[PDB]
């Protein structure tokens, strides 16, 4: 009443590969010879873009490399060449009957080749630190894969369940990630050690990086 | 020419009631075939709610049955949902949207931004915002990174450019991540040329409608 299933949830590909992505109703979403299945671009951020009408009508200003096509109860999205400004999650929607329904979204991601992060530390400001916390910044800048292992060290004590980071989404112009994680610790903890790093693990570093200053020069 | 702009996003407690408007401009509230409103819980995944027919007739999704209200004003070129009785799974960004008169009518190629509503016992509190300044130890290759650490809000969400939105290039807002105390941490850094920082300024604008509190912090 009426479920839509998407295939696959996730996926990822080169840059110009075709991209299919199908759609399963429990019922069919078939009315006079037309089927009422759409697409939807949902880009980060934003309110979702309709790609496709019922079944195959492409939505105007929307590129002809998206088509769709089906009938009944199976359907399929396709993108005949993916373009890196095509990440995004993907929705079917049927409107055959009211509670109107849409897929649990495929996530696209384009595969580029592997590019190592750039890494920055940031030591906290005065201006926090009398505020008596310390909060430590490390930059990863535009990497792929998405994966990658972050480790905080202290005056080399490994520091655990004492930070949080954040991936952005992948960004159209280079089809890298970006990552930022923060370490917190009390001004008196902070006070009392030197040295602060930032370890980076990734697919395109041989081995480890590490950012790092002493207090002192922060 | 044809945008939709909605209103009254925010903080609401468990129990309480919401008011979303929906502003349409460039176009007739009454030329639309259907107007509506669609929800997306921040873990992800759309939801139909509520719709208005030109001639007036409104539907519910079962899925809320009895506590929705969509409404509209022709003088106003506006419409309107309500919802009272509020649980945390109300907790959702809100789109209005357009539907057509053509192809079966329930397909959507119009929305609005979409707003934000959180349900939530705890209060509204402003950010601090906080340098994150450019260094050798910031600075690997011939370009730098900077940026700014707002740091302790509640609720989402919170806005962030750069020298009044003139400053996009290079620029990266990370998602707000929740700490252990309830209160969310989000940063945003540029990254630009190591030879412009003793000559360029650089000011991210920080917005928390919430609470409020607009920051312009120079770094």
């Amino acid at each position: 009443d009426i479920q839509l299933t998407q295939s696959p949830s996730s996926l990822s590909a080169s840059v110009g590969d075709r991209v299919t992505i199908t759609c399963r109703a429990s019922q069919s979403v078939d009315y006079d010879g037309d089927s009422y299945m759409n697409w939807y671009q949902q880009k980060p951020g934003k309110a979702p873009k309709l790609l496709i009408y019922a079944a195959s009508y492409l939505e105007s200003g929307v590129p002809s490399r998206f088509s769709g096509s089906g009938s009944g109860t199976d359907f399929t999205l396709t993108i005949s060449s993916l373009q890196p400004e095509d990440f995004a999650t993907y929705y079917c929607q049927q409107s055959h009957e009211d509670p109107y329904t849409f897929g649990q979204g495929t996530k696209v991601e384009i595969k580029r080749t592997v590019a190592a992060p750039s890494v920055f530390i940031f030591p906290p400001s005065d201006e926090q630190l009398k505020s008596g916390t310390a909060s430590v910044v490390c930059l990863l800048n535009n990497f792929y894969p998405r994966e990658a292992k972050v480790q905080w060290k202290v005056d080399n004590a490994l520091q655990s369940g004492n930070s949080q980071e954040s991936v952005t989404e992948q960004d159209s112009k280079d089809s890298t990630y970006s990552l930022s994680s923060t370490l917190t610790l009390s001004k008196a903890d902070y006070e009392k050690h030197k040295v602060y790093a930032c370890e980076v693990t990734h697919q395109g570093l041989s081995s480890p990086v590490t950012k790092s200053f002493n207090r002192g020069e922060c | 020419e044809v945008q939709l702009v909605e209103s009254g996003g925010g903080l609401v407690q468990p129990g309480g009631s919401l008011r979303l408007s929906c502003a349409v401009s460039g176009y007739s509230i009454t030329s639309g075939y259907s107007w509506n409103w669609i929800r997306q819980a921040p873990g992800k995944g759309l939801e139909w709610v509520a719709s208005i027919t030109y001639d007036g007739s409104t539907n519910y999704n079962p899925s809320v049955k009895g506590r929705i209200t969509i409404s509209r004003d022709d003088s106003k070129n506006t419409f309107y949902l309500q919802m009272n009785s509020l649980r945390a799974e109300d907790t959702a960004v809100y789109y209005c949207a357009r539907g057509s008169h053509y192809f079966g009518h329930w397909h959507f190629a119009v929305w609005g931004q979409g707003t934000l509503v959180t349900v939530s016992s705890a209060s509204t509190k402003g950010p601090s915002v906080f340098p994150l300044a450019p260094s050798s130890k910031s600075t690997s290759g011939g370009t730098a990174a900077l940026g700014c650490l707002v740091k302790d809000y509640f609720p989402e969400p919170v806005t962030v450019s750069w020298n009044s939105g003139a400053l996009t290039s290079g620029v990266h807002t990370f998602p707000a991540v929740l700490q252990s105390s309830g209160l969310y941490s989000l940063s945003s850094v540029v990254t630009v040329p190591s030879s412009s920082l003793g000559t360029q300024t650089y000011i991210c604008n920080v917005n928390h409608k919430p609470s409020n509190t607009k920051v312009d912090k120079k770094v």
